[PDB]
């Protein structure tokens, strides 16, 4: 149930970057936001207590997140009056993921046994953005060698197995 | 100087927010004083009480009047205290709402006079008494098999137009004006016509200047319907404790204490419990019920109409009661649709002063006989049904023909319904009514026709009667 | 454990202005809806039961002032409430428009007219909730309630401002003893108010012929919620006919308010309140279902003289269901009334209309509301139909002894058919009192069975043109009038009528 | 623009999602048409009826086919009202679902053609009758005993074996022929073997060409079965406003619609009141049964079949039903087996008709004089069995002597069975069979035999009968 | 759910230990309020089912005389015979076997035939088993 | 009579989809002989356990109960 | 673990002769069955689950296994008492978890017992 409740919130910060006009010192912020509260998980303790007052967990809050943006910052303020600041990572996670929809960007993971070069990764992210309709692909790489002299590339939910998946074929057929 | 605003409004129960700190206690009395800035709102002069602590500040109460005009953000005045009641000698032949304020139209108490709050601790195991002695009634199934006890609770279980309003008025009649100490009438949650008629019964027939009278009717919302009990109650422990009187109680329809702690459950955040009851049913009735005690210092003797929803004693605001109290009559609606009044079930009733060494010991065996022969005729019935009379083997004929006598001499005639048939009613003490369920026992009274007995003070009204339809 | 106002649209019109300061608005937009039941974030300055306003024009009433939503009643066809409209609050705490200019219509429980005659121009509102009449400011009911059934105005007489309830199952002439009580209003100072709820809407429209065929909208004012329209104008229909009906209370005038079927009104009630997730109680009516009708009836007062003297009676109904008295509606009902009519089902099947099961039916008040005359001619009318229905329970066949044979049994078949009517017919209180006088002295021993109605029809004939002087007794002064001149009446006419 | 999305998915509930501000009003249709893109996908055509509005842009809807292939995220198509059902002339004869579609093989209804709301307020309070009409069905034991009413609600309690479909194709007929009115047929949730069984009856009669049927039988899902009555009554409604006339309803088993609405109700998540029952009983059924009204220009008068689920009355299903009925006609096996049709029991079939004010004062003695004589002869049947038939007495003889007469006069030779029995049947008005059974009562027919009463009209045409044996 | 296991987990508590615990022991007796005699209720089957039998008390026998008010008939010991002494053994097996024959021929006495003396010898002798089996309140008497 | 009958098992160990399964490929093969023209005979031994797997699955999926607790 | 699959299982009906002659006369046993004991105290069940442990590990050779799933550790420790008595425990396995424990012991105690037969 936490996760709508977070989309909710990302998109309704989604809708207001949108129309304010201020999208990259919105989103640079919020993932600034989101290192820092994975960073450090005593916060959320600290403003789960009850003997502090609301004003001065709003005030601990406007010194601390003091350079962040003012929508940015009138969203936390409403989320700790709430009682939801115990769900602020995943709707910046949700939020850093609607905004490339904006962007047009994926975000795709590649797991290959040897780290291969960066003109086959632009040309496999130039091949699959046009495939998948994206302007332009990210690819981010792991040096996972359990794969079979391949490269298996995962776009969302939707994989590209072709490494073992040979071999596991070749024995699900053979049988 | 701290206040607390409205946050939520759910009918008869309000959430207020205080400052952090400052939230009052449970059971305090808080007052919302609002004076109509603009025509587009409402002049409200409202009580509540609390119930519970939420957290954030907050407080979940409820409300004694109608909310109807409450305004969110509207701010919230504490006092303090639980709802305080004046009490002493003020408050005798005075008729009082479930705030303490008078509702009589002779004056208003004053604001130096002394105030006891509602809730109290129960009085503890050292300080009670637990002398048993017998309060005379002049009812025959009353004195017979179901004995009052001058200082413990009695209840009056009746289905739902049964006879236990006729029977608690007729307590008040033969018990009430010679009692000698304080009486208080808390009516909860039943007729504001019977608070009327009750009120010009004791003005006419001099009964208060002793009394207190305490309504609150079937029209209150349920947060007056559950403290008026207790209003009544702390007026009467005024008495017992710091006078050392004698007090009667008469409450009726304290099962709408428990109905109105049923309404006001679901809103409080409760989960249901088995038939749609609050799940602290048990206790909310054992925080009422344990106040009503004879202590050291004085006695009350208390009757209290139950009424029993959908005629059914299974269900669990009778059944938690039942452990409450010392005698019960448990009325039935047959009893009453045969004609016989009161329609006292008189094996259903029991009592703990039906004893021999506090009745006397032909009391006692003239009750249980009584009860050995009706128990017999009631193992009787499905042959009586099905086969018929003519079947019984000439002793269960004869404990037919003898219970026949018996149940329909336990039906009497009262005083109070008088209004109601002409016929015009009896006192009966208990060594004649000892008397005359032994000469039926006996066989001395067969040759009369059963219908000769119905409604009859005493057995030399049987013969009179019988008499005079021609025997 | 998703809270309702957490609505994306409205999350970003709130970290809109949050800490700069935004003046609050009186106007709200709906979140949900369905099942009749709306809620709407906004509305901050509205009151616990106040009218607010759709924009389709449908009202509804604001039930419960949460913290950050308003859950809104819809008050009428709710298929054109979108989530998006904006609700307007009007100011107001569920009034209905009452006055003087509002009898002989028939409206809907919020006083919209419904008949289609116009417009009804009334200056005056009433709330429909509002607090009953208090224990110093009633009397003690001592005037009569003429129903000009001989059975009720008889056996279980209606006082003015007592509350009796009228039970009985289907089709046991419930509205046909409503609709006679209250065209027999036409001479006396009543304002009649017939409250319709949850019947079908043929039969209002043929009751409300038939009281305009016997003159009676010329006092009556039907307030009418159908089986079609939605439990919470079902719920509120007897509110209305209330607050209705007090204008004219406190005013000093005297109201008959009849509520046709609060077996409807508890089941909208139970259907209202389980569509709010409310939990359930026995046989799943809501824990202030006793409540429900405990606030209207406890409302229905004889006021006292310091007060105007005016007076609501009300005859609420109860539908039971094969004859069960000791269901859970019906003993709520009960515990709250003066007295129940049990209008019994094979009677009405055998033939005894008006059906009356005189054992199971008590009028706790009246009593101190008959005449003086009918307590004198009805107090031996009473105990003949006792005696007489409890010894036709077992003595079928066989012969009796003379007492029992004839003096119960002939007696009793001779009350049987005097106490019987047909429907829209109502006596007079003077008629009553001579026939069932002419029954209980004896003088109609000698008359069979079948001739007992006859002789009622033409006996009133007799009497409105020779007994002028008996009726005009009865009128003026109450009483009967002297036993020898009313016995030579009757054996005037005894020699007159032609026995078959 | 009104496309919407698919969300949740649950069974029959389907969660939709609009954009702001273009929300369905409820009860609403939702047309989702879907082409296979790809061997994975499925093809579908479905529809969907708004219940509930549950905030964040989205609706709440019930379905009314299978919901297996439904995505997450594919388009959904606002209908911009709810479900429209062709009326006219042009559902004659035609066997349609709750869509109005046609089940049958004849063909197509074409997009022009008029088609009205499934949804509709009930007729107001102005538009009524204000008297109450008598409805002649020319069924002598209909007419004399439990007499209908425009504008009525009437209970078949026969169940199978006994002549129910007998009686719903000659009311047809009967009204068809004398009054000039339609019937519509609606089976909501019956066996479909049973609906195919109707259809050929009906066609084989050749009562059809004048009826339009509907059928949303046990197979669909609930939401399509709570709706199928309200589309068999759309139809009768365009011939009560429309071409002012006196239209037949049938709803077989109206049962299957209460308890259609309670497992939608169900499914919806309510909390379900006593006995199981949907909270909105009382409400859902007037909506369904103030339609049924005899208004200024018509009329639509219904017959309706009732289940009482383990035989009580005090069932809500069966009591919030009864509060609607205006007669009751019940079916016994054993006046079938006796030889007397149609098999309506004189003395259980009940009618608020009957009554001096409604039918008249004639009428009214010479029922009620039938129900007297047949309640004594009912009587007399174990006397009879214990003492023969001889020695009961001269007047209890002349009793079943006249009540068997009554008692087979009853039956009539329908138009419907003239392909099985050859005669050719007879309608029968009011007048001629109080005539008739008044007739009989006074003795004037008494030395006829008895089987000259079996299976005729009127009562000049008893004469014949035993003229002819 | 766990409202079996609330009235078994002080239940199984009342034990009798061994000779090498210390031979002490702790016999229980709880109570149950049925609501008019309903033994097929919730709470009376949870604690019927784990109590090493039962005594039923009844008003029908309150009221008949038979004070205390055991329906021996259905009153059911799980160790019993192991309980008892020597000589109260030996006894109350030829009392609990004519007690179920009067409970048996009583069935057939409230109407009808007016049975033959081979059984009203033993309607008599169980009458008086009923008259032994009656006390007052508060005498205790010993096994002697 | 296994030259022509088909058996189709889900045994109580099973969980309770292939319960609720088995009778729908009951039908499921049966509709191929009907719809080649042959006449089939299917048996679906105790439809209560398959109603109640049924309940089970729409329990612990969270749908909302009716009567009984069956959907 | 599963239970054992549907080429696993035995394709007759054999019958488990115990020696008992109401059991074997009028409700046999299956070799392989379920069976319902109906009874309470004073009806001898011990001793008749004595004489099958003892009456199968005699002529059958079969080991018995007493999974006793909450139900009175003091008839428990009475049935223990007498199969040291009997001199049959030797040839059972005996596994209690009684009422005095929480409900997962209550709910695994049939299956170790399986699992100790199996
Ligand atoms: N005194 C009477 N004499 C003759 N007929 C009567 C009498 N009273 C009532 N009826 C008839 O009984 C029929 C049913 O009565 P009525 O409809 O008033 O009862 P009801 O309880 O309102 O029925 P429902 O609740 O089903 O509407 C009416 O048609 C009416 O004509
Ligand atoms: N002793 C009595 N004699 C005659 N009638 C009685 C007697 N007691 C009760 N009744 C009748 O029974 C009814 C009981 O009503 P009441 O006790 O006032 O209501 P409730 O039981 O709901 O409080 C009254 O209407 C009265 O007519
Ligand atoms: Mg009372
Ligand atoms: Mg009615």
């Amino acid at each position: 149930n936490q996760e709508v409740i977070a989309k909710r919130y990302a998109s309704a910060l989604f809708q207001i970057a949108l129309e304010q006009g201020q999208l990259d010192r919105i989103e640079e912020d919020v993932r600034a936001v989101r290192q820092a509260l994975a960073e450090n998980g005593e916060f959320l303790s600290l403003l789960s207590y009850p003997k502090l007052s609301l004003d001065q967990k709003k005030a601990l809050i406007a010194e601390a997140f003091a350079g962040v943006s003012t929508p940015v910052q009138n969203t936390l303020l409403l989320l700790l009056e709430r009682h939801r600041f115990g769900l602020v990572p995943e709707l910046a996670e949700q939020f850093l993921a609607l905004v490339d929809d904006a962007r047009g960007i994926a975000k795709a993971v590649a797991y290959s046994a040897r780290p291969l070069t960066d003109e086959e990764l632009r040309a496999l992210s130039d091949v699959f953005a046009q495939k998948v309709g994206k302007q332009t692909l990210e690819i981010e790489n792991i040096i996972d060698p359990e794969l079979i002299g391949g490269v298996r590339l995962r776009i969302g939910n939707r994989i590209y197995d072709g490494s073992v998946s040979g071999q596991l074929e070749r024995i699900r057929r053979q049988l | 100087m701290t206040r607390g605003r409205v946050i939520q409004v759910m009918g008869p129960v309000v959430d207020v927010k205080f400052e952090n700190g400052h939230l009052p206690a449970i059971y305090n009395a808080l007052k919302i004083q609002h004076k109509a800035r603009n025509e587009n709102e409402v002049d409200i002069d409202l009580t509540l009480e609390v119930a519970l602590h939420l957290g954030d500040d907050t407080v979940r109460t409820i409300a004694m009047a109608s909310t109807d005009g409450l305004i969110r953000g509207m701010e919230v005045i504490d006092t303090g205290a639980p709802i305080s009641v004046p009490v002493g000698e003020v408050t005798l032949g005075r008729v009082f709402n479930v705030l303490g304020e008078p509702i009589d139209l002779e004056g208003d108490i004053p604001a130096d006079a002394r105030r006891d709050p509602i809730h109290r601790p129960a009085p503890k195991f050292e300080e009670l008494a637990t002398e048993v002695e017998i309060l005379e009634t002049g009812i025959k199934v009353v004195d017979l098999l179901a004995p009052y006890i001058k200082g413990g609770k009695i209840g009056l279980f009746g289905g739902a137009g049964v006879g236990k309003t006729v029977l608690i008025q007729e307590l008040i009649h033969n018990i009430a004006q010679e009692h000698g100490g304080i009486s208080v009438f808390a009516g909860v949650g039943e007729r504001t016509r019977e608070g009327n008629d009750l009120y010009h019964e004791m003005k006419d027939s001099g009964v208060i200047s002793k009394t207190a009278m305490v309504f609150g009717q079937m029209n209150e919302p349920p947060g007056a319907r559950m403290r008026v009990a207790l209003t009544g109650l702390t007026m009467a422990e005024y008495f017992r404790d710091e006078q050392g009187q004698d007090v009667l109680l008469f409450i009726d329809n304290i099962f709408r204490f428990t109905q109105a702690g049923s309404e006001v459950s679901a809103l409080l955040g409760r989960m249901p419990s088995a038939v749609g009851y609050q799940p602290t049913l048990a206790t909310e009735m054992g925080q009422l019920q344990e106040r009503i005690t004879s202590t050291a210092k004085g006695s009350i003797t208390s009757i209290q109409a139950i009424y029993v929803p959908a005629d059914d004693y299974t269900d669990p605001a009778p059944a938690t009661t039942f452990s409450h109290l010392d005698a019960t009559t448990n009325l039935e609606r047959k009893l009453a649709e045969m004609g016989i009044y009161p329609a006292v079930d008189p094996l259903a009733s029991t009592s703990r002063a039906l004893a021999p060494e506090i009745v006397g010991e032909e009391h006692y065996q003239v009750a249980r006989k009584v009860q050995q022969t009706l128990q017999r005729y009631k193992e009787l019935q499905d042959i009586i049904a099905i086969l018929g009379m003519d079947e019984l083997s000439d002793e269960d004929k004869l404990v037919v023909h003898r219970a026949r006598r018996i149940q329909f001499f336990l039906s009497q005639n009262f005083h109070v319904a008088e209004q109601f048939t002409g016929q015009p009613g009896s006192y009966v003490p208990v060594k004649e009514t000892v008397r005359g369920f032994k000469e039926i026992l006996e066989g001395k009274y067969d040759h009369l026709p059963e219908d000769a007995f119905r409604l009859v003070g005493r057995i030399e009204e049987v013969v009179e009667k019988a008499k005079a339809m021609g025997v | 454990s998703i809270r309702a106002e957490e609505i994306s649209a409205l999350i970003k019109q709130q970290i809109e202005n949050y800490e700069s300061q935004i003046q609050v608005s009186d106007v709200g937009t709906v979140i949900q809806v369905g099942d009749g039941i709306a809620r709407a974030h906004g509305l901050d300055n509205v009151m616990s039961g106040e009218l607010v306003e759709f924009a389709n024009g449908v009202m509804g009433m604001a039930l419960n002032l949460e913290e950050n939503n308003v859950g809104i009643v819809i008050l009428g066809p709710y298929t054109g409430i979108k989530e998006g409209d904006e609700v307007r609050r009007t100011g107001r705490i569920m009034e209905v428009p009452v006055g003087e200019a509002l009898i002989g219509r028939v409206v809907n429980p919020l006083g919209q007219p419904v008949d289609g005659l116009g417009p009804v121009e009334t200056t005056e509102t009433r709330p429909i909730e509002s607090p009953a009449p208090g224990v110093m400011d009633r009397r003690s009911v001592h005037e009569p309630l003429q129903t000009g059934i001989k059975a009720i105005d008889a056996l279980v007489p209606i006082g003015r401002g007592q509350r009796e309830l009228i039970i009985g199952d289907r089709q046991t002439g419930k509205t046909s003893v409503a609709i006679d009580t209250i065209i027999n209003q036409k001479d006396q100072n009543m304002i009649s108010i017939y409250v319709a709820i949850g019947q079908k809407e043929s039969t209002v429209r043929t009751v409300v012929e038939t009281l305009r065929k016997h003159g009676a909208l010329d006092y009556t004012i039907v307030v009418t919620a159908s089986a079609s329209q939605p439990a919470p104008l079902l719920f509120l229909a007897p509110y209305a006919g209330v607050a209705m009906g007090e204008y004219f209370m406190y005013k000093g005038k005297h109201v008959l308010v009849v509520y046709d079927d609060l077996s409807k009104q508890a089941a909208a009630y139970r259907e209202l309140s389980l569509l709010l997730r409310r939990p359930p109680g026995r046989e799943a009516y809501p824990g202030d279902i006793f409540y429900l009708h405990s606030r209207l009836l406890e409302r229905a007062a004889k006021l006292s003289d310091a007060k105007g003297g005016g007076s609501l009676t009300a005859l609420p109904f109860v539908e039971t269901q094969a004859g069960d008295i000791s269901a859970y509606i019906p003993t709520n009902v009960i515990s709250i009334t003066d007295g129940q009519i049990f209008l019994q089902s094979d009677l009405f099947f055998s033939g005894v209309r008006p059906a009356i099961n005189a054992g199971l039916s008590v009028s706790r008040v009246g009593g101190a509301a008959q005449i003086k005359a009918m307590k004198k001619v009805a107090g031996t009318l009473r105990l003949d139909l006792a005696a007489y229905r409890e010894l036709e329970a077992f003595a079928q066949f066989g012969s009796d002894l003379d007492k029992a044979t004839q003096a119960k049994l002939a007696r009793g078949a001779r009350t049987v058919e005097v106490l019987k009517q047909d429907l829209h017919q109502p006596i007079p209180v003077e008629k009553q009192v001579l026939i069932i006088y002419a029954l209980t002295r004896g003088f109609l021993d000698d008359i069979p069975v079948e001739d007992v109605r006859r002789f009622e029809k033409e006996f009133y004939l007799f009497l409105d043109q020779n007994g002028q002087h008996l009726l005009e007794h009865i009128r003026t002064t109450k009483d009967l009038p002297n036993e020898d001149d009313l016995n030579k009446a009757i054996e005037a006419f005894k020699k007159t009528f032609v026995v078959s």
